């Protein structure tokens, strides 16, 4: 069991518990009129990152294992980026990375405008 | 009459197309599975995998293989499976697996009057298991086994555990030389890829390592040598030969433990819990010899101060080593 | 010459190899015996052994009756694959080999009454679970189970050709063991029940006993002589502080070298074997000897009478306690 | 109706010739490729190769397989691939590879009405990787994977990544306990051999070794022992037994580290950056023992000169060791 | 003319029966065998087997394949062997064997005008060889290779070495790194099994181990260290620090040799001729240290008797160590 | 489209693949060339090496003449099994691999006149008999022999496609050697006669040379500095009996540690390599130093003048003899 905490424009996601069984953290935003959209993902250990096409070079994701925190650095913000931001955890063999269903533990909704 | 049975089976295989799944273009075919764990051969931290031997059974219904007039379950030869349709089940996290073939290929086909098929296999697989060796040798592992279809999405095939939580058997009889199985779970879910959504079945074990052995072999010799280095504080500081020989031989003995246990310990390079303890004991034997240098330098001109330092070293070193153990065990246990 | 050609082509006419003999009418009975050519090496690390056997099977098939000049026909491997054969497999096998050099090492003989005789040459690696709590003074009973994989006890049953004791034969030269002695074997049969039905299982246990000669020279004697060496330090004069201090620490270093090397011999397990208890106790006697000198050196000047008394008693207590420990240790395991 | 679908599939393969590439005699066939990496099992410096498990999808178009009247994508059995034309793709730098075959062969064929063929494989390969271990353990590797067509030339077949930079997915799944994935690139080019020219695709990663393990096991024990050999300069020079025993045991301890380190690290038979550091420390402990021998030889006749050498040794030896580390670390970092 | 040759070969295989031996129902078919040894790769004491590579040719006469009008020896393709009768020869004591298959299967078929058939194979096999290692490393092994038919008796088939003692060639070109072939023999006999008699052919070697490696690495270091233990007898008995350090370090050095020596040498868990010498030398250094303890205990009260023991120890120890060697070498050579 | 289908179906009509081209009329000539993609690792313990090649072969077949719109038929690898191909094998190969990923790595091209081009990708392990007397300053010439297996020189002969030196090509990146340097290669062909006949054999030798820089910093330098260190004992005052005795014994233990470690790197052999003769001499120099002090310590009290004389000459004799030995040792092997 993994607990996710949302804090933070520099959003931070904090995790505790069996964080080793869920080594991938992802960020999703939910439009008021549309469905959840992938933003980015970060490996807990390797540090390799993947980003959505619309947010490349504008958002940066990094993590530290000192306190189990994942950072979402938001730059060049635009008015169309108004959505509820979620932090999620994905299993090691959960399949695709851009699909919300594969993620098990979802953090509390956070609103940034 | 076996001639009547021969005609019935030959009629089933006449015009039978193995390229088309049952109910092609219709509802997905439900496939039930259950596993009998024969043994768990070896768990390797170096290669991050374990070996599993099991009896893998699959259950599904094919109306194209329905026969009448024979009130028997036809247990046909295992070579007839090559002329039927079977699910394309593969283990998603295996490094190498095979089906035993002595004396014949270990395979089972058992038809049923209503068209049901039982398909058994005997497989030895080497599944991958990533491990968290930060707390080694006081670590706890969770090795899984993922079962998934390779070509058919959830629109064509479905998976479920036959018998609920009683699908997997034989786990309670498994004995591992270095681990101890605590719990096993069965998970059913769907996995979404770019191509589509695939059914998923998951079997996982929680492995807890046995710590009692490592106390005698690894922790005990290091503690005794550290205590043995404190004997120098109870020898008069004028005996330079006695204290230096004792101080430097324990350092040599501490390096012998470090450079010979790592050969026994797994060769997976990164910091473990045991490494921090051996390096921690290495500092205490290093500081014990470094303490005498301070005393031997000032004992000729300040005999009172030199005696006082030895008196305090008889207390600080045993006390500080107890604090080091107390912090170490609490942080790792 | 031509007569045999017609008989071979006639037998396979109207024959279905997907159906066992007497399907839906009776139970197929298979008589089995094994000739072990060589009982191969036993691996403690993997908990397994290797064996090479001449596996023989025999059963009746009413559909292969024939009449001709000869009573026994020796078929070919191409002909063998055309008829029904039992799906015998080894329950505890790991990865077996059916030899194929230079030809498939198989034979199939047919008698005029339909009796069949199947023989093949194999090499079976099987699991032998071991309880090494008495290492290296332990004994094991490695099993070898086999049976049918698809046919339950209501369809196919297995029997030994002769009495079970004489149905498994080990060759006189068949012993490829380095550290074990093959005492004998016991043969029996039973019933195994699984999720797919009840099956007949044939069992044979090979009894082994480890040879302790190697571990006495390599491990026990060096450890005993080192423990004796540390107690020799009690007979040196107390004035020689550098001599006794160097004596104590080097024996501790000697024991560490012996202790490290000995553990490499044992397979990687996670419990205390009989070897570990002996080393740990020997580790304490060498450690306690150096601690004793620290007490003696502490009272050498202030209370010389006490220092002599402590050193005098240690020359008796230490040899006595170590001698008592060996008496208990060797009586517990050798007579077990 | 399953009967109708069987007629269509049989019609497609009736007269089909697998010996002729699609669009024979015309424009080259474009074969888009994408890879889904499962894991990198191990990286070996002794054999200079890495083991890779991946999903290898190929995507081309063949007009001969076009069908009409069936508004579905035919996901056929994996045994139909033997009756179709597939590209002769091979990996140039692979040493030993296979397709997983439990329970069936991990292969996929998925046809489309316009004739598009999707052909996926699950392959475990051991590709060779040249390594430059001069800076070991502070090295940074770059392993590749070459994809090429064995028979056809650029006029017959063409290779391209399907999706641009999105062709390769699953890089984040790589969890090497010793290395760290830093970057990966996709390259498309052409290669000319003696028998003609061929298209080329390249997938390359960049690896950085983790230095945390080597600090505890290699660098720290060597530094402490080198420091421990400076204690000799703080002991009065008339204590010959104490200074000789301390000096010669550190030399013995230093050789124990070096000799028992080559037996655990991978056997790389040329000079690396970890051998220079150990040999540098072995010189310092060797020189510290030579310093006392000169002092022991002149202290009887020149007490002042021998005492002067001891004081300067307490400064020069720690100072010159700092320069050795400062030059070493800056050069290799 | 290839048209004429094609007709002849098609005629020979027309109506040929693969299930009948030549001269079926008559005199037994004589199969002549000759072997060309290519190499002996590795002799393993741990597994008790050796690896052999050879060219295995079989000779027999079949009248059904006799052809006339073609004054040539027809060397057919290697795949025509599947359509001819070949003897069911197998190796009784082989553990793992295979036929090389690069670039094609290493097989030969060559017919003769009179019906003679030549059948050659290139086989790499691992054959079990029981070893008696009580005299290691001065032993002398005898490894064999057993050739036998599987399903024929002396009434049907017969084996002989075609060429007498010249049947096996290439033995003199073998260069074993550790052994030295002394002699080989060829034996022909009959064996009675449970199912009947069988012809037998036996090829046996004789290997003599080279002692040059063990002299420098094992025996010489143990002799020199044992001699160093005698240096203690020439030092005045009042120097307790010197004699104890010299005596106890030789015990530690001897222990270091044995522990490191049994890691490199093959794991043979029983007493060998090399274990007696190492244990024999370990006692001598143990007694040299134990001798001084008796001298140190009585030198204060009996100065005359303590010096006498030292003088006799200068002769008894060197003299007794010669008797140990003389008994040891004669008993094993 | 269909035109090429008819041509391919016509070629195999009335074609016999059991008979070599020109059987009974001429000698089949095969032109061979090799492109070594990567000269793989060399194993000293097993005395072998791995090599990856692009084996090409070419021969004339009159039976495969055709006339059509094109001149070259770049057929699939499935076609090669329907026609005669040379049975080339490697004489000294141990276990080779013909890759089958993702398809068989073979190509067959048929020119109109009948010329056939046959190419395949292989991974060959070959025997390299090594004379390790000069280890680690030795050189080797690892061969690679191939030829026909069933056809004698009167039936099939082998030739290099171009000049023999240029018929074998090594890629610039093709060198996976860690401890060797591929100096060059020589190519030649000859005749080998065996029990069955005379065969044409094509040979190529790869000349290697071991790197010495690792052994200098790993074995020679620690051993040289240890011998020098033991000779420093001659300068300590003779009155420090405990100091010089500990100095001598610990250097002997130091040599044992270095000698044991060095032998592990050396491959299992029987003779005495050049590495062993250097360690054995270094072992005697350290051994003789401790013996020298024993003699000096014996005359310290009775004849102090003689003891000083022995200690004075040993300060020159030991450094001089060891320096002379290094001069002889390094001149013998570095110039050979
Ligand atoms: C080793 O580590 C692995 C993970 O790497 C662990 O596996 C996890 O196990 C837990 C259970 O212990 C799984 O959680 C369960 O998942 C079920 C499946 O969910 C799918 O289906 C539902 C709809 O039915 C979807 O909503 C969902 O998105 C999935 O598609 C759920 O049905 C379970 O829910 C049940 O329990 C919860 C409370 O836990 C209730 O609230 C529910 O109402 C319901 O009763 C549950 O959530 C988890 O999915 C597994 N992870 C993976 C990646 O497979 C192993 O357990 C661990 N080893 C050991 C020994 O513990
Ligand atoms: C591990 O190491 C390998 C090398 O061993 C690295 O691989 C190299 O990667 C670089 C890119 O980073 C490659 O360079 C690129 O080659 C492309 C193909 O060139 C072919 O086609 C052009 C014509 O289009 C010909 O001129 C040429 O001869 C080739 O036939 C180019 O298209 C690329 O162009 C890029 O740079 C130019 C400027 O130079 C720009 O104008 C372009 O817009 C574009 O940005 C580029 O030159 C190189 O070829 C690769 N090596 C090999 C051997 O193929 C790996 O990158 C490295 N690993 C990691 C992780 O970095
Ligand atoms: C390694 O170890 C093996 C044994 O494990 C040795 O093999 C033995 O080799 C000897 C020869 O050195 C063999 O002895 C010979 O056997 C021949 C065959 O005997 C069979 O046939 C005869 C009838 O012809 C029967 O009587 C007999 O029972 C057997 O069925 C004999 O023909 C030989 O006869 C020789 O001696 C007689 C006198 O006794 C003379 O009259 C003959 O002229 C002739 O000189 C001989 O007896 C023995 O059989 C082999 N044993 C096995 C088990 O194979 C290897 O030799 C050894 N390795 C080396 C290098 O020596
Ligand atoms: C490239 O090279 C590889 C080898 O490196 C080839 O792989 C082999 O392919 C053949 C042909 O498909 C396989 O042979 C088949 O074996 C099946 C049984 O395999 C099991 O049992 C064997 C031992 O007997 C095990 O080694 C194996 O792991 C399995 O456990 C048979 O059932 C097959 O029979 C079918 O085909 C034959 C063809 O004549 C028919 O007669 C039968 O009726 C039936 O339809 C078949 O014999 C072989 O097993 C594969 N090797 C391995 C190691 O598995 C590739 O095929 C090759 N590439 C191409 C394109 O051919
Ligand atoms: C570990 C050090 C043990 C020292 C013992 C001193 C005993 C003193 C008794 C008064
Ligand atoms: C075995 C070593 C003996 C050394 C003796 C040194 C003194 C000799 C005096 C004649």
């Amino acid at each position: 069991q993994v607990q996710l905490v949302e804090s933070g424009l520099r959003l931070s996601c904090a995790a505790s518990g069996h964080t080793f069984n869920y080594p991938i953290m992802g960020w999703f935003r939910q439009a008021p009129g549309k469905e959840r959209e992938f933003v980015g993902a970060i490996s807990w250990s390797g540090g390799s990152t993947s980003y959505a096409d619309s947010v490349k070079d504008r958002f940066t994701i990094s993590r530290d294992n000192a306190k189990n925190t994942v950072y979402l650095e938001m730059n060049n913000l635009k008015p169309e980026d108004t959505a509820v931001y979620y932090c999620a955890a994905k299993g090691r063999y959960s399949g695709g990375l851009y699909y919300p269903t594969n993620y098990d533990y979802w953090g509390q909704g956070t609103q940034v405008t | 009459n076996m001639s009547f049975v021969k005609e019935t089976v030959d009629k089933l295989l006449k015009g039978y197309d193995i390229r088309l799944r049952p109910d092609f273009g219709g509802p997905p075919v439900c496939v039930g599975m259950n596993i009998d764990i024969a043994s768990i051969d070896m768990v390797s931290e170096v290669n991050m995998d374990y070996t599993l031997t099991m009896y893998f059974q699959q259950y599904w219904r094919d109306k194209r293989l329905a026969y009448s007039g024979i009130p028997l379950n036809l247990t046909l030869d295992n070579r007839v499976a090559d002329q039927l349709w079977v699910p394309d089940t593969y283990f998603l996290n295996d490094k190498k697996s095979f089906v035993h073939g002595v004396t014949v290929k270990n395979r089972m086909i058992r038809l049923h009057p209503d068209g049901t098929v039982l398909y058994g296999l005997r497989i030895t697989t080497t599944a991958a298991c990533m491990m968290d060796l930060r707390r080694y040798p006081l670590d706890e592992q969770n090795c899984t086994l993922e079962i998934e279809s390779y070509g058919y999405t959830t629109d064509d095939i479905e998976f479920y555990w036959r018998g609920g939580d009683k699908a997997v058997t034989g786990v309670e009889r498994i004995e591992l030389p270095q681990f101890s199985i605590v719990e096993h779970r069965l998970v059913s879910r769907n996995v979404v890829f770019a191509t589509g959504a695939y059914p998923r079945l998951s079997l996982s074990f929680r492995l807890k390592r046995n710590i009692g052995y490592f106390i005698l072999q690894t922790y005990m010799p290091s503690i005794l040598i550290t205590i043995l280095s404190w004997v120098s504080f109870w020898i008069n500081y004028d005996a330079s030969a006695a204290r230096v020989a004792l101080g430097i031989t324990t350092v040599l003995t501490m390096t012998t433990i470090n450079t010979h246990l790592r050969e026994t310990l797994p060769k997976i390079p990164y910091v473990k819990a045991i490494d921090m303890y051996l390096m921690g004991c290495f500092v205490f034997v290093f500081l014990a010899l470094l303490e005498y240098a301070f005393v031997n330098y000032i004992f000729f001109s300040q005999p009172a101060r030199a005696a006082a330092i030895d008196r305090w070293s008889r207390i600080v070193f045993p006390f500080t080593f107890s604090l080091f153990n107390l912090v170490y065990w609490l942080y790792y246990v | 010459t031509t007569v045999f050609t017609r008989i071979l082509d006639r037998l396979l006419d109207g024959y279905d190899n997907r159906l066992r003999p007497g399907l839906g009418e009776r139970v197929t009975e298979v008589k089995t015996d094994i000739f072990v050519t060589s009982f191969g090496p036993v691996s403690d690390h993997d908990m397994e052994y290797t064996i090479d056997v001449f596996f023989r099977q025999s059963w009746k098939d009413e559909r292969l009756k024939f009449k001709g000049p000869m009573t026994v026909l020796r078929l070919n491997n191409l002909m063998a694959s055309k008829i029904w054969t039992p799906d015998t497999f080894f329950h505890n096998g790991k990865k077996s080999v059916a030899h194929n050099m230079t030809m498939p090492n198989k034979l199939l003989r047919i008698t005029e009454d339909g009796t069949l005789l199947y023989t093949m040459r194999l090499t079976v690696r099987a699991e032998c679970p071991m309880h090494l709590e008495d290492f290296p003074m332990d004994a094991h009973a490695c099993p070898l189970k086999f049976g049918s994989y698809a046919y339950t006890r209501a369809e196919v049953v297995y029997e030994w050709t002769r009495e079970p004791a004489r149905s498994v034969v080990v060759a006189e030269d068949g012993s490829r063991l380095n550290q074990y002695d093959l005492l004998g074997q016991t043969v029996d049969s039973g019933i195994v029940q699984s999720s797919t039905g009840e099956y007949v299982v044939m069992t044979t246990h090979f009894h082994l006993k480890r040879k302790i000669g190697y571990f006495v020279i390599q491990t026990y004697l060096p450890c005993i002589m080192t423990v004796i060496l540390s107690q020799v330090s009690f007979w040196l004069n107390r004035e020689s502080v550098p001599a006794r201090t160097v004596f104590g620490v080097t024996t501790v270093l000697t024991m560490t070298t012996l202790s490290i090397s000995a553990r490499n011999s044992l397979p990687k397990v996670a419990y205390a074997t009989a070897m570990d208890w002996f080393i740990a106790v020997c580790y304490a006697f060498v450690f306690s000897a150096l601690i004793e000198f620290a007490t003696v050196n502490y009272f050498t000047k202030s209370q010389p009478a006490r220092a002599a008394k402590i050193d005098r008693l240690s020359r008796i207590a230490f040899p006595l306690l170590f001698g008592i420990f060996n008496l208990v240790y060797w009586a517990t395991y050798l007579n077990r």
